[PDB]
RNA sequence: UGAGUAGCGAAAGACGGGUGAGAAUCCCGUCCACCGAUUGACUAAGGUUUCCAGAGGAAGGCUCGUCCGCUCUGGGUUAGU
RNA sequence: ACCGAUAGUGAACCAGUACCGUGAGGGAAAGGUGAAAAGCACCCCGGAAGGGGAGUGAAAUAGAACCUGAAACCGUGUGCU
Protein backbone atom coordinates (compact mmCIF):
# COMPACT_ATOMS: atom_id res chain seq x y z
CA UNK A 1 0.00 0.00 0.00
CA UNK A 2 1.54 3.27 -1.16
CA UNK A 3 1.63 5.90 1.59
CA UNK A 4 1.43 9.68 1.50
CA UNK A 5 5.04 10.50 2.44
CA UNK A 6 7.95 9.42 0.23
CA UNK A 7 11.06 11.35 1.34
CA UNK A 8 13.33 13.10 -1.15
CA UNK A 9 16.30 15.34 -0.40
CA UNK A 10 16.05 17.51 -3.52
CA UNK A 11 12.33 18.22 -3.16
CA UNK A 12 12.57 19.02 0.56
CA UNK A 13 15.14 21.75 -0.17
CA UNK A 14 13.68 23.29 -3.34
CA UNK A 15 10.21 23.70 -1.77
CA UNK A 16 10.93 24.44 1.91
CA UNK A 17 14.59 25.48 1.82
CA UNK A 18 16.13 28.72 3.01
CA UNK A 19 16.76 30.21 -0.44
CA UNK A 20 13.18 29.42 -1.48
CA UNK A 21 11.80 31.34 1.51
CA UNK A 22 14.11 34.31 0.83
CA UNK A 23 12.99 34.58 -2.82
CA UNK A 24 9.48 35.91 -2.09
CA UNK A 25 8.02 38.68 0.05
CA UNK A 26 5.67 36.37 1.97
CA UNK A 27 8.46 33.87 2.68
CA UNK A 28 10.58 36.44 4.49
CA UNK A 29 7.61 37.04 6.80
CA UNK A 30 7.62 33.32 7.67
CA UNK A 31 11.26 33.58 8.75
CA UNK A 32 10.49 36.70 10.80
CA UNK A 33 7.72 34.95 12.75
CA UNK A 34 9.99 31.98 13.52
CA UNK A 35 12.85 34.30 14.52
CA UNK A 36 10.53 36.09 16.94
CA UNK A 37 9.26 32.77 18.31
CA UNK A 38 12.85 31.57 18.91
CA UNK A 39 12.96 28.30 16.90
CA UNK A 40 16.35 26.48 16.67
CA UNK A 41 15.53 25.55 13.03
CA UNK A 42 14.30 28.44 10.89
CA UNK A 43 13.71 26.38 7.74
CA UNK A 44 13.95 22.84 6.42
CA UNK B 1 -0.67 -45.31 15.93
CA UNK B 2 -0.09 -44.96 19.68
CA UNK B 3 0.45 -41.23 20.28
CA UNK B 4 1.15 -38.29 18.00
CA UNK B 5 3.32 -35.95 20.15
CA UNK B 6 1.95 -32.82 18.46
CA UNK B 7 3.60 -33.58 15.11
CA UNK B 8 2.43 -34.29 11.59
CA UNK B 9 2.48 -37.89 10.39
CA UNK B 10 5.39 -37.37 8.00
CA UNK B 11 7.59 -35.41 10.42
CA UNK B 12 6.83 -37.58 13.46
CA UNK B 13 8.33 -40.69 11.87
CA UNK B 14 11.41 -38.68 10.85
CA UNK B 15 12.00 -37.66 14.47
CA UNK B 16 11.70 -41.26 15.70
CA UNK B 17 14.34 -42.39 13.20
CA UNK B 18 16.75 -39.74 14.52
CA UNK B 19 16.05 -40.68 18.15
CA UNK B 20 16.57 -44.40 17.48
CA UNK B 21 19.85 -43.76 15.65
CA UNK B 22 21.22 -41.54 18.43
CA UNK B 23 20.49 -44.20 21.06
CA UNK B 24 22.82 -46.53 19.14
CA UNK B 25 25.65 -44.04 18.56
CA UNK B 26 26.00 -42.91 22.19
CA UNK B 27 23.86 -45.54 24.01
CA UNK B 28 22.57 -42.91 26.48
CA UNK B 29 20.45 -39.83 25.74
CA UNK B 30 18.25 -37.42 27.69
CA UNK B 31 14.88 -36.31 26.33
CA UNK B 32 11.22 -35.67 27.16
CA UNK B 33 8.90 -37.99 29.10
CA UNK B 34 6.44 -38.63 26.27
CA UNK B 35 8.98 -39.08 23.47
CA UNK B 36 10.99 -41.72 25.36
CA UNK B 37 7.86 -43.78 26.12
CA UNK B 38 7.52 -44.61 22.41
CA UNK B 39 11.20 -44.80 21.41
CA UNK B 40 11.27 -48.04 23.43
CA UNK B 41 9.21 -49.84 20.79
CA UNK B 42 11.34 -48.56 17.89
CA UNK B 43 14.72 -49.36 19.45
CA UNK B 44 13.82 -52.71 21.02
CA UNK B 45 12.22 -53.97 17.80
CA UNK B 46 15.38 -53.00 15.90
CA UNK B 47 17.65 -55.12 18.10
CA UNK B 48 15.43 -58.11 17.27
CA UNK B 49 16.40 -57.72 13.61
CA UNK B 50 20.06 -57.51 14.62
CA UNK B 51 20.00 -60.82 16.49
CA UNK B 52 18.68 -62.65 13.42
CA UNK B 53 21.49 -61.28 11.25
CA UNK B 54 19.89 -62.17 7.92
CA UNK B 55 20.24 -60.35 4.62
CA UNK B 56 16.47 -59.81 4.60
CA UNK B 57 16.72 -58.66 8.22
CA UNK B 58 19.56 -56.26 7.40
CA UNK B 59 17.73 -54.64 4.48
CA UNK B 60 14.63 -54.39 6.69
CA UNK B 61 16.74 -52.45 9.21
CA UNK B 62 18.34 -50.13 6.64
CA UNK B 63 14.92 -48.51 6.05
CA UNK B 64 14.76 -47.16 9.62
CA UNK B 65 18.36 -46.26 10.48
CA UNK B 66 20.13 -43.10 9.33
CA UNK B 67 23.55 -42.86 7.66
CA UNK B 68 26.22 -41.76 10.15
CA UNK B 69 29.83 -42.62 11.00
CA UNK B 70 31.26 -43.92 14.28
CA UNK B 71 34.59 -42.47 15.40
CA UNK B 72 35.35 -42.31 19.13
CA UNK B 73 38.56 -44.29 19.70
CA UNK B 74 41.59 -44.59 17.40
CA UNK B 75 40.22 -47.54 15.40
CA UNK B 76 38.66 -47.48 11.94
CA UNK B 77 35.50 -45.48 11.28
CA UNK B 78 32.31 -47.56 11.39
CA UNK B 79 28.69 -47.03 10.39
CA UNK B 80 25.57 -47.39 12.52
CA UNK B 81 24.18 -50.38 10.61
CA UNK B 82 27.46 -52.25 11.13
CA UNK B 83 27.56 -51.39 14.84
CA UNK B 84 24.06 -52.71 15.56
CA UNK B 85 24.74 -56.06 13.87
CA UNK B 86 28.25 -56.39 15.31
CA UNK B 87 28.37 -55.00 18.85
CA UNK B 88 24.86 -54.53 20.28
CA UNK B 89 23.53 -57.81 18.87
CA UNK B 90 26.21 -59.80 20.74
CA UNK B 91 25.30 -58.39 24.18
CA UNK B 92 21.70 -59.70 24.13
CA UNK B 93 22.02 -63.20 22.64
CA UNK B 94 20.73 -64.59 25.96
CA UNK B 95 18.16 -61.88 26.78
CA UNK B 96 14.46 -62.00 25.86
CA UNK B 97 13.25 -58.41 25.64
CA UNK B 98 13.79 -55.52 28.00
CA UNK B 99 16.79 -54.07 26.19
CA UNK B 100 16.23 -50.49 27.44
CA UNK B 101 15.47 -48.67 30.69
CA UNK B 102 14.02 -45.28 31.66
CA UNK B 103 15.04 -43.11 34.63
CA UNK B 104 13.26 -39.89 35.57
CA UNK B 105 15.10 -36.71 36.55
CA UNK B 106 12.63 -33.87 37.15
CA UNK B 107 11.08 -30.77 35.59
CA UNK B 108 13.38 -28.54 33.56
CA UNK B 109 13.69 -24.77 33.61
CA UNK B 110 11.74 -22.59 31.20
CA UNK B 111 9.37 -25.31 30.00
CA UNK B 112 8.02 -27.29 32.96
CA UNK B 113 8.47 -30.65 31.24
CA UNK B 114 10.40 -33.47 32.91
CA UNK B 115 13.56 -34.95 31.42
CA UNK B 116 14.38 -38.66 31.52
CA UNK B 117 17.37 -40.86 30.74
CA UNK B 118 16.97 -43.80 28.34
CA UNK B 119 19.83 -46.24 27.80
CA UNK B 120 20.52 -49.79 26.70
CA UNK B 121 20.60 -52.23 29.62
CA UNK C 1 14.88 -12.96 69.09
CA UNK C 2 14.20 -12.53 65.37
CA UNK C 3 16.50 -12.11 62.36
CA UNK C 4 15.30 -10.87 58.99
CA UNK C 5 16.31 -10.26 55.38
CA UNK C 6 14.65 -8.08 52.75
CA UNK C 7 15.03 -7.96 48.97
CA UNK C 8 13.67 -4.86 47.23
CA UNK C 9 12.38 -4.20 43.69
CA UNK C 10 12.45 -7.68 42.18
CA UNK C 11 11.08 -7.94 38.64
CA UNK C 12 8.27 -10.36 39.55
CA UNK C 13 4.57 -9.60 39.96
CA UNK C 14 3.42 -9.66 43.61
CA UNK C 15 0.46 -11.95 42.89
CA UNK C 16 2.72 -14.69 41.53
CA UNK C 17 5.21 -14.40 44.41
CA UNK C 18 2.64 -15.09 47.13
CA UNK C 19 1.84 -18.54 45.69
CA UNK C 20 5.19 -19.94 46.83
CA UNK C 21 5.32 -17.90 50.07
CA UNK C 22 2.27 -19.64 51.56
CA UNK C 23 4.04 -23.03 51.32
CA UNK C 24 6.87 -22.11 53.74
CA UNK C 25 5.05 -20.38 56.61
CA UNK C 26 5.89 -22.02 59.93
CA UNK C 27 8.07 -24.67 58.30
CA UNK C 28 11.35 -26.09 59.52
CA UNK C 29 14.46 -24.35 58.21
CA UNK C 30 15.56 -27.46 56.32
CA UNK C 31 11.98 -28.18 55.24
CA UNK C 32 11.57 -24.68 53.78
CA UNK C 33 14.85 -24.98 51.88
CA UNK C 34 13.83 -28.38 50.50
CA UNK C 35 10.41 -27.14 49.37
CA UNK C 36 11.86 -24.13 47.53
CA UNK C 37 14.46 -26.32 45.77
CA UNK C 38 11.93 -28.85 44.44
CA UNK C 39 9.31 -26.53 42.89
CA UNK C 40 9.50 -25.46 39.24
CA UNK C 41 8.24 -21.91 39.71
CA UNK C 42 9.80 -18.61 38.66
CA UNK C 43 10.06 -17.12 42.16
CA UNK C 44 11.48 -20.22 43.87
CA UNK C 45 15.18 -19.41 43.22
CA UNK C 46 14.65 -15.78 44.28
CA UNK C 47 12.88 -16.52 47.58
CA UNK C 48 15.40 -19.22 48.52
CA UNK C 49 18.28 -16.73 48.38
CA UNK C 50 16.40 -14.40 50.74
CA UNK C 51 15.86 -17.27 53.18
CA UNK C 52 19.46 -18.50 52.98
CA UNK C 53 20.69 -14.93 53.54
CA UNK C 54 18.36 -14.58 56.55
CA UNK C 55 19.80 -17.73 58.12
CA UNK C 56 23.35 -16.39 57.70
CA UNK C 57 22.46 -13.30 59.74
CA UNK C 58 21.05 -15.47 62.53
CA UNK C 59 24.34 -17.41 62.76
CA UNK C 60 26.78 -14.46 62.54
CA UNK C 61 25.27 -11.30 64.04
CA UNK C 62 23.57 -13.34 66.79
CA UNK C 63 24.52 -16.47 68.73
CA UNK C 64 21.80 -18.84 67.54
CA UNK C 65 21.68 -22.49 66.50
CA UNK C 66 20.31 -23.08 62.99
CA UNK C 67 18.67 -26.44 63.77
CA UNK C 68 15.65 -25.20 65.76
CA UNK C 69 14.91 -22.19 63.54
CA UNK C 70 11.40 -21.67 62.16
CA UNK C 71 9.93 -19.25 59.63
CA UNK C 72 7.80 -16.76 61.57
CA UNK C 73 7.01 -14.18 58.86
CA UNK C 74 6.97 -14.38 55.07
CA UNK C 75 5.18 -11.80 52.93
CA UNK C 76 5.53 -9.87 49.68
CA UNK C 77 4.84 -6.17 49.17
CA UNK C 78 4.70 -4.17 45.93
CA UNK C 79 6.96 -1.51 44.48
CA UNK C 80 7.04 0.95 41.59
CA UNK C 81 5.52 -0.15 38.29
CA UNK C 82 7.18 0.02 34.87
CA UNK C 83 4.64 1.34 32.35
CA UNK C 84 5.10 0.13 28.76
CA UNK C 85 2.84 0.22 25.70
CA UNK C 86 1.72 -2.29 23.07
CA UNK C 87 0.27 -1.34 19.65
CA UNK C 88 -3.12 -2.89 18.93
CA UNK C 89 -5.16 -2.77 15.73
CA UNK C 90 -6.76 0.33 14.16
CA UNK C 91 -3.87 2.60 15.18
CA UNK C 92 -4.35 2.62 18.96
CA UNK C 93 -2.29 1.17 21.81
CA UNK C 94 -2.84 -0.57 25.14
CA UNK C 95 -0.93 -0.21 28.40
CA UNK C 96 1.29 -2.91 29.90
CA UNK C 97 2.19 -2.99 33.61
CA UNK C 98 5.52 -4.46 34.76
CA UNK C 99 5.19 -4.87 38.52
CA UNK C 100 7.84 -5.37 41.19
CA UNK C 101 7.75 -6.78 44.72
CA UNK C 102 9.59 -6.63 48.04
CA UNK C 103 10.23 -10.06 49.59
CA UNK C 104 10.78 -10.43 53.35
CA UNK C 105 11.74 -13.52 55.37
CA UNK C 106 11.97 -13.69 59.18
CA UNK C 107 13.51 -16.62 61.07
CA UNK C 108 12.94 -17.04 64.81
CA UNK C 109 14.80 -19.24 67.27
CA UNK C 110 11.78 -19.27 69.59
CA UNK C 111 11.45 -18.35 73.27
CA UNK D 1 53.08 25.58 7.45
CA UNK D 2 51.00 24.27 10.35
CA UNK D 3 48.67 22.35 8.05
CA UNK D 4 49.39 19.11 9.91
CA UNK D 5 47.77 18.89 13.34
CA UNK D 6 48.52 15.52 14.98
CA UNK D 7 49.97 12.13 14.04
CA UNK D 8 47.75 9.05 14.05
CA UNK D 9 49.01 5.93 15.84
CA UNK D 10 46.53 3.07 15.44
CA UNK D 11 46.60 -0.68 14.85
CA UNK D 12 46.14 -0.21 11.09
CA UNK D 13 48.79 2.52 10.91
CA UNK D 14 51.38 0.33 12.65
CA UNK D 15 51.35 -2.14 9.76
CA UNK D 16 51.40 0.82 7.34
CA UNK D 17 54.77 1.98 8.71
CA UNK D 18 56.45 -1.06 7.14
CA UNK D 19 55.51 0.41 3.74
CA UNK D 20 56.74 3.91 4.71
CA UNK D 21 53.20 5.32 5.01
CA UNK D 22 52.47 7.85 7.75
CA UNK D 23 49.05 8.98 8.98
CA UNK D 24 48.44 12.60 10.01
CA UNK D 25 45.45 14.76 10.87
CA UNK D 26 45.29 17.81 8.60
CA UNK D 27 43.21 20.97 8.33
CA UNK D 28 39.70 20.55 6.96
CA UNK D 29 40.01 23.08 4.12
CA UNK D 30 43.32 22.02 2.52
CA UNK D 31 44.07 19.88 -0.53
CA UNK D 32 46.62 17.09 -0.72
CA UNK D 33 48.89 19.24 -2.89
CA UNK D 34 49.28 21.62 0.06
CA UNK D 35 49.91 18.67 2.39
CA UNK D 36 52.52 17.39 -0.08
CA UNK D 37 54.48 20.65 0.20
CA UNK D 38 54.20 20.78 4.00
CA UNK D 39 56.06 17.56 4.84
CA UNK D 40 58.98 18.41 2.54
CA UNK D 41 59.75 21.63 4.45
CA UNK D 42 59.35 20.37 8.03
CA UNK D 43 61.07 16.97 7.99
CA UNK D 44 63.10 17.61 4.79
CA UNK D 45 61.84 14.40 3.18
CA UNK D 46 61.05 13.71 -0.48
CA UNK D 47 57.50 12.39 -0.82
CA UNK D 48 55.99 10.07 -3.43
CA UNK D 49 52.19 10.33 -3.22
CA UNK D 50 49.50 11.54 -0.82
CA UNK D 51 46.05 10.11 -0.11
CA UNK D 52 43.32 11.86 1.86
CA UNK D 53 39.82 11.14 3.14
CA UNK D 54 36.96 12.81 5.01
CA UNK D 55 34.81 11.64 7.92
CA UNK D 56 31.53 12.66 9.54
CA UNK D 57 30.65 13.74 13.08
CA UNK D 58 29.64 10.97 15.48
CA UNK D 59 26.72 11.36 17.89
CA UNK D 60 28.20 10.63 21.33
CA UNK D 61 26.12 11.03 24.50
CA UNK D 62 27.61 11.24 28.00
CA UNK D 63 25.38 11.75 31.04
CA UNK D 64 22.10 13.30 29.86
CA UNK D 65 23.04 15.61 26.96
CA UNK D 66 23.53 14.54 23.34
CA UNK D 67 26.01 16.13 20.96
CA UNK D 68 28.35 15.59 18.04
CA UNK D 69 32.11 15.29 17.62
CA UNK D 70 34.24 17.27 15.18
CA UNK D 71 34.60 16.32 11.53
CA UNK D 72 38.01 14.80 10.82
CA UNK D 73 40.24 14.95 7.74
CA UNK D 74 42.90 12.23 7.56
CA UNK D 75 45.85 12.02 5.17
CA UNK D 76 48.25 9.17 4.37
CA UNK D 77 51.66 10.10 2.94
CA UNK D 78 54.05 7.71 1.19
CA UNK D 79 57.81 8.32 1.44
CA UNK D 80 60.45 7.08 -0.99
CA UNK D 81 63.47 8.14 1.10
CA UNK D 82 64.20 9.05 4.69
CA UNK D 83 62.05 8.49 7.75
CA UNK D 84 59.90 10.83 9.82
CA UNK D 85 61.10 9.26 13.11
CA UNK D 86 57.95 9.58 15.20
CA UNK D 87 58.68 9.05 18.89
CA UNK E 1 -20.30 -8.81 26.70
CA UNK E 2 -18.93 -6.21 29.12
CA UNK E 3 -19.51 -6.65 32.87
CA UNK E 4 -22.69 -4.93 34.05
CA UNK E 5 -21.42 -4.04 37.54
CA UNK E 6 -18.11 -3.63 39.33
CA UNK E 7 -16.91 -6.77 41.10
CA UNK E 8 -16.43 -6.27 44.83
CA UNK E 9 -13.40 -7.62 46.66
CA UNK E 10 -15.62 -10.02 48.62
CA UNK E 11 -16.51 -11.93 45.45
CA UNK E 12 -12.92 -11.84 44.20
CA UNK E 13 -11.53 -13.42 47.38
CA UNK E 14 -14.27 -16.07 47.36
CA UNK E 15 -13.47 -17.05 43.77
CA UNK E 16 -9.76 -17.55 44.56
CA UNK E 17 -10.53 -20.09 47.30
CA UNK E 18 -9.30 -22.95 45.10
CA UNK E 19 -6.53 -20.98 43.32
CA UNK E 20 -3.48 -22.41 45.08
CA UNK E 21 -0.51 -24.75 44.75
CA UNK E 22 0.66 -27.52 47.07
CA UNK E 23 3.89 -29.20 48.17
CA UNK E 24 5.66 -31.30 45.48
CA UNK E 25 5.42 -34.52 47.51
CA UNK E 26 9.02 -34.98 48.61
CA UNK E 27 10.55 -37.95 50.43
CA UNK E 28 13.81 -38.53 52.27
CA UNK E 29 16.64 -40.19 50.35
CA UNK E 30 18.47 -42.78 52.49
CA UNK E 31 21.75 -42.17 50.69
CA UNK E 32 22.04 -38.36 50.53
CA UNK E 33 20.20 -37.40 53.72
CA UNK E 34 18.07 -34.64 52.17
CA UNK E 35 14.67 -34.63 50.51
CA UNK E 36 14.10 -35.67 46.90
CA UNK E 37 11.20 -36.20 44.52
CA UNK E 38 9.52 -39.60 44.60
CA UNK E 39 10.40 -41.99 41.75
CA UNK E 40 13.28 -39.66 40.75
CA UNK E 41 17.01 -39.46 41.38
CA UNK E 42 18.85 -37.59 44.13
CA UNK E 43 20.15 -34.35 42.60
CA UNK E 44 23.22 -34.31 44.86
CA UNK E 45 24.65 -37.67 43.74
CA UNK E 46 22.32 -39.20 41.13
CA UNK E 47 21.46 -42.30 43.17
CA UNK E 48 18.18 -43.97 42.23
CA UNK E 49 18.75 -46.99 44.43
CA UNK E 50 16.36 -49.93 44.25
C1' U F 1 -12.70 -4.74 38.14
C1' G F 2 -12.70 -7.69 33.67
C1' A F 3 -8.19 -11.79 35.26
C1' G F 4 -3.95 -14.94 36.12
C1' U F 5 -8.66 -14.30 31.46
C1' A F 6 -7.64 -13.04 25.36
C1' G F 7 -3.23 -13.01 22.78
C1' C F 8 2.24 -14.09 22.24
C1' G F 9 2.19 -11.91 14.05
C1' A F 10 2.17 -17.69 7.96
C1' A F 11 6.83 -22.22 8.94
C1' A F 12 10.45 -28.78 11.27
C1' G F 13 13.61 -29.77 14.38
C1' A F 14 16.71 -33.92 17.12
C1' C F 15 20.95 -35.34 19.93
C1' G F 16 26.45 -35.05 21.70
C1' G F 17 30.32 -31.70 23.83
C1' G F 18 31.54 -26.83 26.11
C1' U F 19 30.67 -21.89 28.59
C1' G F 20 28.21 -20.52 32.84
C1' A F 21 25.81 -18.96 39.52
C1' G F 22 21.76 -20.17 36.56
C1' A F 23 20.77 -23.20 29.20
C1' A F 24 14.61 -26.23 25.11
C1' U F 25 16.25 -20.52 23.41
C1' C F 26 24.23 -19.09 23.58
C1' C F 27 28.73 -21.43 20.78
C1' C F 28 31.06 -26.10 18.00
C1' G F 29 30.03 -30.98 15.28
C1' U F 30 26.40 -34.79 12.91
C1' C F 31 21.56 -35.93 10.89
C1' C F 32 16.97 -34.30 9.05
C1' A F 33 14.08 -30.32 6.91
C1' C F 34 12.65 -25.37 3.36
C1' C F 35 13.59 -21.54 -1.23
C1' G F 36 16.33 -21.96 -5.58
C1' A F 37 12.58 -16.37 -12.44
C1' U F 38 14.62 -16.83 -5.63
C1' U F 39 14.41 -16.55 1.34
C1' G F 40 20.73 -16.43 -3.69
C1' A F 41 24.41 -12.10 -5.95
C1' C F 42 24.73 -6.54 -7.21
C1' U F 43 22.94 -1.55 -7.26
C1' A F 44 19.41 3.57 -7.53
C1' A F 45 16.33 6.22 -3.98
C1' G F 46 15.75 6.77 1.21
C1' G F 47 18.10 6.00 6.68
C1' U F 48 22.65 8.10 8.70
C1' U F 49 27.32 4.84 12.06
C1' U F 50 22.75 0.52 12.69
C1' C F 51 29.74 -1.79 10.08
C1' C F 52 34.66 -4.36 13.31
C1' A F 53 37.09 -6.08 17.98
C1' G F 54 37.10 -6.65 23.41
C1' A F 55 33.99 -6.37 27.75
C1' G F 56 28.31 -6.13 30.35
C1' G F 57 22.99 -7.89 31.54
C1' A F 58 19.13 -2.67 34.83
C1' A F 59 15.83 -1.28 30.62
C1' G F 60 14.40 -2.84 24.65
C1' G F 61 13.66 -8.33 22.47
C1' C F 62 5.62 -10.13 23.03
C1' U F 63 8.98 -16.33 26.84
C1' C F 64 14.38 -17.32 28.55
C1' G F 65 19.09 -15.61 27.51
C1' U F 66 25.96 -16.33 29.12
C1' C F 67 23.07 -13.47 22.92
C1' C F 68 21.81 -9.02 19.68
C1' G F 69 20.40 -3.92 14.74
C1' C F 70 20.57 -2.86 23.02
C1' U F 71 25.00 -0.47 27.05
C1' C F 72 30.74 0.82 27.76
C1' U F 73 35.66 1.35 25.62
C1' G F 74 38.47 1.70 21.44
C1' G F 75 38.69 1.27 15.49
C1' G F 76 36.99 1.32 10.35
C1' U F 77 35.44 4.52 4.25
C1' U F 78 42.53 5.94 0.48
C1' A F 79 40.89 7.42 -7.20
C1' G F 80 44.49 11.62 -13.30
C1' U F 81 40.90 6.70 -15.75
C1' A G 1 -3.98 44.34 52.58
C1' C G 2 -0.12 40.58 44.38
C1' C G 3 1.30 34.11 43.29
C1' G G 4 3.98 30.53 46.16
C1' A G 5 5.35 24.79 42.11
C1' U G 6 -2.24 21.81 39.07
C1' A G 7 -0.66 28.71 41.37
C1' G G 8 2.72 32.80 39.02
C1' U G 9 5.00 34.17 32.10
C1' G G 10 4.01 28.33 27.93
C1' A G 11 8.90 28.07 30.48
C1' A G 12 11.69 28.74 39.12
C1' C G 13 15.05 22.70 35.96
C1' C G 14 20.30 24.68 29.68
C1' A G 15 11.87 25.44 27.32
C1' G G 16 9.95 27.49 22.42
C1' U G 17 13.54 22.24 24.44
C1' A G 18 10.95 16.91 24.14
C1' C G 19 7.50 15.42 20.95
C1' C G 20 3.78 15.54 16.75
C1' G G 21 3.17 17.48 11.05
C1' U G 22 5.53 17.58 3.89
C1' G G 23 4.67 22.57 5.38
C1' A G 24 2.73 27.10 7.52
C1' G G 25 2.01 25.65 12.62
C1' G G 26 0.99 23.30 17.62
C1' G G 27 3.45 22.51 22.45
C1' A G 28 4.70 19.66 27.57
C1' A G 29 6.03 17.06 32.47
C1' A G 30 10.13 17.68 36.05
C1' G G 31 11.88 22.42 42.80
C1' G G 32 13.46 20.72 48.54
C1' U G 33 19.22 15.31 52.49
C1' G G 34 21.83 17.70 56.44
C1' A G 35 24.29 23.48 59.91
C1' A G 36 28.53 21.23 57.83
C1' A G 37 29.54 15.52 52.49
C1' A G 38 31.25 14.86 57.59
C1' G G 39 27.92 10.53 51.07
C1' C G 40 28.43 4.41 55.51
C1' A G 41 36.16 2.44 57.00
C1' C G 42 35.46 -2.59 58.31
C1' C G 43 32.49 -7.93 58.97
C1' C G 44 28.57 -11.62 56.78
C1' C G 45 24.87 -13.96 52.32
C1' G G 46 25.86 -13.10 45.63
C1' G G 47 27.68 -13.59 39.86
C1' A G 48 25.40 -8.79 40.91
C1' A G 49 21.12 -5.68 42.78
C1' G G 50 19.70 -5.80 47.83
C1' G G 51 19.89 -6.72 53.03
C1' G G 52 21.82 -7.43 58.54
C1' G G 53 25.76 -5.36 61.90
C1' A G 54 29.62 -1.58 62.96
C1' G G 55 30.75 3.73 62.15
C1' U G 56 29.48 9.60 60.83
C1' G G 57 25.51 12.60 62.45
C1' A G 58 20.71 15.64 67.38
C1' A G 59 17.95 12.42 64.28
C1' A G 60 19.93 7.17 58.65
C1' U G 61 11.91 4.85 58.33
C1' A G 62 17.21 12.38 57.02
C1' G G 63 21.11 6.92 52.59
C1' A G 64 21.20 10.99 47.09
C1' A G 65 13.78 7.16 43.61
C1' C G 66 16.54 11.39 50.17
C1' C G 67 11.92 17.69 54.60
C1' U G 68 6.49 16.34 56.52
C1' G G 69 3.72 12.00 54.29
C1' A G 70 -3.74 12.01 53.62
C1' A G 71 -7.04 8.80 50.42
C1' A G 72 -8.10 5.22 46.78
C1' C G 73 -5.66 0.28 46.47
C1' C G 74 -2.51 -4.21 47.89
C1' G G 75 -0.58 -7.88 51.98
C1' U G 76 0.44 -10.38 57.63
C1' G G 77 -1.47 -11.57 62.53
C1' U G 78 -5.36 -11.34 66.00
C1' G G 79 -10.88 -10.54 69.87
C1' C G 80 -16.44 -11.69 68.33
C1' U G 81 -19.38 -14.14 64.38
Amino acid sequence: VKRTYQPNKRKHSKVHGFRKRMSTKNGRKVLARRRRKGRKVLSA
Amino acid sequence: GYRKLGRTSDQRKAMLRDLATSLIISERIETTEARAKEVRSVVEKLITLGKKGDLASRRNAAKTLRNVEILNEDETTQTALQKLFGEIAERYTERQGGYTRILKQGPRRGDGAESVIIELV
Amino acid sequence: MEAKAVARTIRIAPRKVRLVLDLIRGKNAAEAIAILKLTNKASSPVIEKVLMSALANAEHNYDMNTDELVVKEAYANEGPTLKRFRPRAQGRASAINKRTSHITIVVSDGK
Amino acid sequence: RDILKRPVITEKSSEAMAEDKYTFDVDTRVNKTQVKMAVEEIFNVKVASVNIMNYKPKKKRMGRYQGYTNKRRKAIVTLKEGSDDLF
Amino acid sequence: AVPKRRTSKTRKNKRRTHFKISVPGMTECPNCGEYKLSHRVCKNCGSYNG
